[PDB]
């Protein structure tokens, strides 16, 4: 080569995504106390 | 998540002033044959 080109190029890399949290009783049962009572057998799964 | 407990109770039914014809359909003098069974429309009444 007898010449050169100074090249600037971009590289887009994801780093983080959206941090999310889930309230199980509001999703599964909403505001009903009967479903909230029945959901007490599934608390370990929601903690997981 | 932040829960708000209900305090009052709201009941909203359409305003009906008539009882349902229980005596007309249960204490009728004659009943239809099963092959020619009678159908009666029931509307605008309170099913006590
Ligand atoms: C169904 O209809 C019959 C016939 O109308 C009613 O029997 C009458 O009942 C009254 C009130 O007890 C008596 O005074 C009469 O003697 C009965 N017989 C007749 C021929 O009128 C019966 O009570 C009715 N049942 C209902 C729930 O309304
Ligand atoms: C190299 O290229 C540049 C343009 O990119 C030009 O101005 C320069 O004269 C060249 N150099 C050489 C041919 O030696």
């Amino acid at each position: 080569p007898t010449n050169f080109t100074i090249s600037v190029t971009t590289e887009v890399m994801p780093v983080s995504m959206t941090k999310t949290s889930v309230d199980c009783t509001m999703y599964i049962c909403g505001d009903s106390v009967e479903c909230s009572t029945l959901l007490l057998q599934y608390g370990s799964f929601c903690t997981q | 998540n932040f829960r708000v407990q209900p305090q009052d109770t709201v009941v909203r039914f359409p305003n009906i002033t008539n009882l349902c014809p229980f005596s007309e359909v249960f204490n009728a003098t004659t009943f239809a044959s099963v092959y020619a069974w009678n159908r009666k429309r029931i509307s605008n009444c309170v099913a006590d």
